[PDB]
């Protein structure tokens, strides 16, 4: 059902964080930096950054971080995380608690970076994961990231969240 | 407080309330015993469940198992540790048996173990402990969350800004 979709879409993350690329073709480039394949998304330092799915900030620290810079992580239900890094700006604390599009920090260019962008990605506990499929996935293109990511066991994630409503 | 009734009923399914054991004799905290790994006493680390050998135990909410050992008869023993949402997590400890894997999904009330007495464990006993975000929490106040009794968990509030979470999960309710 079209409910549950929203539902889900609350919970794990989806779509692009920063508002422009979510309009233009919705309505963006591979990159390691540390361990895992992330997103670099170009645009301008300070440009509002917004969580993919609600959660907790697990980290919000201004520091080198590895090279990743200013870096927020949320921590999402079921094993889902997203970060946020090279932020110039982090307006959320370590243990608060955010909703889907709230704004948590502004883009920069702090950390290993060579001009501005957002580097972002979403982790699923350690196993490597295509941000792609995540940023992709959206209310129309929906059934979509089943079989695009299909390493996540979702015929149990699915039955536990429809449990969740009623 | 202001909270409807679906706020209630998500928060107990995503957040570790109630009882990880049906029977049990006594809840001691694990502070006035030897902790586990740290062979001492005086460590806030969770409660322990006197309870015979093969006591079933549940998971006290919804999550993903993060990390399991069996076959150990050292520190904590075969245990189980379940990542929730929003910074949470339950770890079951000293079990006899292991039912589940670890990175499986887990539903709240599901059996994930038997408790028994592996590990430094002075005895047949269930150890547990709530964190968030790492951090020793009073599993006692989680224990006694339920829906008749929804303000015990709120009072643990030195690292947890309740009304900020319910404020996250009226945004999630409203859909419906
Ligand atoms: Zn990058």
């Amino acid at each position: 059902t079209g409910l549950q979709k929203s539902f889900i879409m609350r919970l794990i993350p989806n779509d692009y964080p920063l508002e422009s690329y979510r309009r233009v073709s919705a309505a963006p480039i591979l990159h390691v930096l540390h361990n895992h394949t992330g997103l670099d998304l170009s645009t301008a330092i300070n440009t509002p950054v917004y969580a993919s799915a609600s959660g907790v900030v697990g980290l919000a620290s201004k520091g080198w971080n590895g090279g990743y810079g200013n870096l927020i992580k949320v921590f999402h239900p079921f094993g889902f995380k997203t970060y946020y890094a090279h932020l110039n700006k982090i307006v959320v604390k370590t243990g608060e608690f955010v909703k889907k599009g709230q704004l948590i920090g502004y883009s920069g260019n702090t950390g290993m970076s060579t001009g501005p962008h957002l580097h972002y990605e979403v982790r699923f506990l350690d196993q490597p994961i295509n941000p792609m499929s995540f940023t992709k996935w959206n209310m129309k293109d929906f059934e979509e990231v089943f079989n695009k990511e299909r390493s996540i066991r979702w015929q149990s994630l699915i039955t536990i969240i429809n449990r969740l409503m009623q | 407080d202001n909270l409807n009734l679906a706020q209630k009923h998500l928060a107990l399914m995503l957040i570790p309330n109630g009882m990880p054991i049906k029977t049990y004799s006594a809840i001691k905290p694990t502070k006035e015993r030897n902790h586990p790994i740290k062979k001492i006493k005086g460590v806030e680390s969770g409660i322990d469940f006197i309870a015979p050998l093969n006591t079933p135990v549940y998971a006290s909410a919804d999550g993903i198992v993060d990390f399991v050992k069996t076959n150990s008869n050292v520190g904590y023993g075969n245990l189980v540790r379940i990542e929730h949402a929003f910074g949470f997590s339950s770890i079951y400890t000293h079990l006899d048996h292991v039912n589940v894997q670890p990175k499986s999904f887990i539903q709240k009330g599901q059996l994930i173990g038997y408790s028994g007495k592996s590990g430094n464990s002075g005895g047949e006993k269930l150890h547990y402990e709530v964190r968030f975000l790492g951090k020793i929490l009073d599993a006692q106040k989680f224990l006694a969350w339920d829906l008749d009794h929804f303000q015990s968990a709120l009072e643990e509030n030195k690292f947890i800004e309740w009304k900020n979470l319910f404020w996250v999960l009226e945004d999630i309710v409203q859909l419906q």
